[PDB]
């Protein structure tokens, strides 16, 4: 029984975005909505084996906040290079006309933690059936993110999934057709 | 939650007792306190595992097992006042208290001479409070109208090495005190 | 430094806001407020590093109202009193917030009442030593006594000589009722010298009462129960 | 380009053997650069960059937070595990198999954890084998494509499933 | 559904 639990939590200027969750051999158990004030747990069947008072993430939060002007302070302001996402697009399982599916962006490599997503289908964006996940934590020093799109596979629709990050040029679009 | 045990402790001189705390959940840590006659905490201890003495107190913990444990010896009348016992669980920015355990150390009376004397008051003749002092440990002291009878209470004079108690009424001193 | 909070006592009628200062040791940004009761149960009430707050329950936010301003004393004031306001109020300082390492100090010893009517400062007499206890055993001990004080916001101290004095010295536990059935207090202090030191007419002794009352507004005939000091002496006879 | 800020913290629990050998691992980043660190094998703080040295000054310098951060390794890592081992660690999600050609495609989809073996059998066969490699989902479950070269069976084994899963 | 426990941010300067 090797295993690994991650707290991972950060702030960010100057956007002011602050993240606090937890994580499991790589997968997100849950984190807090620092707004709203709660414990969002990943799966939803996880809420009734343990608690989380969202409080403490808030505090741990403000402390990051803190902590920042600190290390901006020490370190004379002196700015850093952006690194760019590495963008990938695939189904969750085998693609079949007429039986729905889900189409997975995999924004991965990269910091700061910071990006809009948009799904396109034919060149329109989709507001509906997607989700997301917060930044995710890697090894490394960068970060990691999922975007979701519910589907129906047909042969005339044809999809892409848009990134854009400070360390790109212009807006990063990965293509899915059925093809 | 914690429950500390016990709730009043009374201790003559140079004798030795033990409190306890125990937890309901995983504490970062614990810590003890004394709430002294003037009800400024003092701190006695802060540990996060294993043990620590500091004078005639020592104290332990066990996050695991989910207890801490307060000893004193050689009690002194210094010694009197509330303990507290003080811990936040891991999941938590708060902290939680015990119920407390009131101390309170009696003191040896070597040549017991009691006697209840009458004070004039030193602006007027009018005025006067009737003392019962040099009475033992043993002794104590009830309240009847408009007449006054505080508690007992020991004091040291330590120049003489020397200690005593006493209590006061006021409202004839020979019946004052029954 | 340490935990300083001031003021020690304080009273208020219901709806008055009632304001409490604290000032946590040198170098430390993270601070505490508690509630206490009389039956010894406490009640985190908010929490600081610095300016910023770090949680607080939903009574404080509708309730209190607390700062930590840059470069001056954290603070924290009830908007309007309620009778079940009346507890102490602990603060409690830290260096780290990570730390669970806190420091507590005197506390505000709050009294919520109907109206302040009923404040009376005490009066304070000084009993000397009866020649029966100075022939009995060569010992003099002075009483002091404060007494028809409201509320029992009171710190006694014996001053001899010019200066401040514990050896010898003892004070009732708790003030006492005058009449059990609200109302006025009463409190005594005993001080023991040998009689020799009560016989040199060098020595000035001194019963020191700080009374703690009001500021404020007073609209009564007599004379604002402000916070004073309320004192009496006697002198060495010989 | 655009400068950014970014105060990043990871606070990591290693388990070895379940609670047999614990190993708390604070780390802390700022920006692209990892400046600072505390492992519990150590004890104490040490700076990883320049950036991270005042830190580690300061707080080496406070006992009770570095017996209270010695501690965490149970209070928060031990305390945590015992927790997750009702759900989190026996957690088993069956594959599903799919066989089809596109070079002959097995597709192992929709399973939980990681840890799988997918073999061609024609007797096994140990070349013209190329795969997309382990992909996780993002949401506590794992796919991947091997791909046999052809011009058939498919085995797959996993701790879901008591006996093999074949084509 | 019991209580899941985290490191309480550490502050600098
Ligand atoms: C791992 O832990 C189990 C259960 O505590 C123990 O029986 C086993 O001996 C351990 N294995 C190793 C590698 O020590
Ligand atoms: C993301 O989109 C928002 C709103 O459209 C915009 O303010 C922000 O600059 C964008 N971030 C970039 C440029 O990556």
């Amino acid at each position: 029984e090797e295993h690994t639990i991650i707290q991972a939590e950060f702030y960010l200027l100057p956007d002011k975005r602050g993240e606090f969750m937890f994580d499991f051999d790589g997968d997100e158990i849950f984190h807090v909505d620092i707004e709203k004030s709660e414990t969002i747990w990943r799966l939803e069947e996880f809420a009734k084996f343990a608690s989380f008072e969202a409080q403490g993430a808030l505090a741990n939060i403000a402390v990051d906040k803190a902590n920042l002007d600190v290390m901006k302070e020490r370190s004379n302001n002196t700015p850093d290079a952006n690194v760019a996402p590495e963008v990938t697009v695939l189904s969750r399982s085998p693609v079949n006309l007429g039986e729905p599916n889900i189409l997975i962006c995999f924004i991965d490599k990269f910091s700061p933690p910071v990006v809009n997503v948009t799904w396109l289908r034919n060149g329109r964006p989709v507001t509906e059936g997607v989700s997301e996940t917060v930044f995710l934590p890697r090894d490394d020093h960068l970060f990691r993110k999922f975007h979701y799109l519910t589907f129906l596979p047909s042969t005339d629709d044809f999809y892409d999934c848009e990134v854009d990050h400070w360390g790109l040029e212009e807006p990063l679009r990965k293509h899915w057709e059925f093809e | 939650q914690v429950e500390q045990s016990p709730s009043a402790l009374s201790l003559h001189e140079g004798t030795g007792s033990a409190l306890r705390c125990n937890f309901t959940t995983t504490m970062r840590a614990v810590q003890w306190f004394r709430k002294n006659s003037r009800g400024s905490l003092i701190n006695l201890f802060y540990l996060a595992s294993g043990t620590k003495e500091n004078g005639r107190l020592k104290s332990a913990f066990d996050s695991k097992e989910r207890y801490s444990t307060l000893h004193i010896r050689d009690a002194q009348l210094e010694d009197s006042g509330t303990y507290f016992c003080a811990a936040e669980p891991s999941s938590g920015q708060k902290l939680v208290f015990g119920q407390g355990t009131i101390l309170k150390v009696y003191l040896h009376i070597q040549n017991p001479d009691p006697a209840v004397y009458q004070l004039r008051d030193s602006k007027s003749s009018d005025k006067s409070v009737c003392l019962f002092t040099d009475f033992d440990s043993q002794t104590n002291v009830s309240q009847d109208s408009d007449v006054y009878i505080t508690d007992k209470c020991v004091l040291d004079m330590r120049s003489m090495d020397f200690k005593s108690n006493s209590a006061v009424a006021w409202s004839a001193c020979a019946n004052a005190f029954n | 430094m340490k935990v300083i909070q001031t003021p020690r006592y304080l009273v208020k009628g219901q709806g008055q806001k009632a304001k409490m200062r604290c000032i946590p040791e040198k170098g430390h940004p993270v601070v505490f407020w508690y509630q206490q009761n009389k039956n010894n149960e406490f009640k985190f009430l908010i929490n600081f590093q610095n300016q910023e707050v770090l949680q607080q329950i939903d009574m404080t936010e509708k309730r209190f109202s607390a700062e930590c301003p840059s470069n001056s004393p954290c603070s924290l004031e009830i908007q309007s009193s309620e009778a079940g306001d009346s507890a102490l109020y602990l603060c409690a300082s830290s260096l780290n917030n990570a730390n669970s390492d806190y420091t507590f100090g005197s506390g505000t010893r709050l009294l919520v009442i109907e109206d302040l009517k009923n404040v009376f400062p005490p009066e304070v007499a000084v009993f000397e030593p009866s020649e029966a206890e100075i022939s009995h055993t060569q010992k003099a001990t002075l009483v002091c006594l404060a007494t028809g004080f409201y509320p029992d916001h009171v710190e006694l101290s014996w001053w001899v000589n010019g200066k401040e004095v514990h050896s010898g010295v003892c004070t009732d536990p708790q003030p006492l009722k005058e009449q059990p059935a609200d109302s006025r207090y009463a409190l005594s202090s005993r001080l023991r010298v040998s009689a020799t030191f009560w016989q040199n007419p060098r020595n000035h002794f001194r019963c020191q009462v700080q009374f703690y009352g009001l500021s404020d507004e007073w609209t009564q005939d007599r004379a604002k129960p402000v916070t004073q000091i309320v004192s009496a002496e006697a002198w060495g006879r010989a | 380009s655009r400068p950014w800020f970014l105060e990043y913290c990871k606070s990591e629990c290693h388990f070895y053997n379940g609670t047999q050998r614990v190993r708390l691992l604070v780390r802390y980043f700022y920006n692209l650069e990892e400046n600072l660190r505390f492992d519990s094998d150590v004890g104490e703080f040490r700076a990883v960059t320049e950036l991270g040295r005042p830190d580690a000054e300061n707080w080496n310098s406070q006992p009770e937070f570095l017996e209270q951060k010695r501690a965490e390794v149970d209070t928060v890592c031990r305390h945590n595990y015992e927790i997750f081992d009702n759900f989190l660690v026996p957690r088993r999600v069956e594959p599903t198999v799919t066989v089809y050609p596109t070079l002959l495609v097995c597709s192992v989809s929709d399973f939980y954890p990681g840890n799988i073996e997918v073999r061609w059998f024609r007797k096994e066969e140990k070349t013209g084998i190329v795969s997309t490699g382990l992909v996780r989902n993002g949401d506590w479950t794992f796919q991947t494509l091997v791909m046999l070269e052809t011009v058939y069976t498919c085995q797959v084994e996993h701790p879901s499933l008591t006996d093999p899963v074949t084509v | 559904a019991d209580l899941i426990a985290y490191l309480k941010q550490a502050t600098k300067g």
